[PDB]
């Protein structure tokens, strides 16, 4: 929703979450 | 907007392993007496 997607996805895929 | 402060306070949640991990884990398995787990039957004594 905010840092969640922009905190664990950036180091791998700049995707959101549902798309992992 | 606490979803960040509450989602950031979790940073320490797992860091709890990092600290314990640190460099040499602040504990290079000193053992000292782990191998011979048989600490004798308290039958020490000596001469």
């Amino acid at each position: 929703k905010v840092g969640f997607f922009k905190r664990n996805r950036p180091p791998l895929e700049e995707d959101d979450e549902e798309g992992e | 907007k606490l979803l960040i402060t509450i989602h950031d306070r979790k940073e320490f949640a797992k860091f709890e392993e990092e600290r314990a991990r640190a460099k040499w884990d602040t504990a290079n398995n000193p053992l000292y007496k782990e191998a011979t787990s048989t600490f004798t039957n308290i039958t020490y004594r000596g001469t």
